[PDB]
């Protein structure tokens, strides 16, 4: 899965980043 | 895979998996 990790990162890095930016505002009070 | 990247991927989906689940819960429920 060596050629898989290279893609496994861009996979989450694209999501994990898309949420961290939306969650930082969504749960502002909570 | 080799704990070269395989060790870094766990840092993206680890927290991402949590938000991805609560994300809709934040915007929806408030």
């Amino acid at each position: 899965e060596v050629a898989q990790l290279e893609k496994e990162v861009a996979q989450l890095e694209a999501e994990n980043y898309q949420l961290e930016q939306e969650v930082a505002q969504l749960e502002h009070e909570g | 895979e080799v704990q070269a990247l395989k060790k870094r991927v766990q840092a993206l989906k680890a927290r991402n998996y949590a938000l991805k689940q609560k994300v809709q819960a934040l915007r929806h429920k408030g």
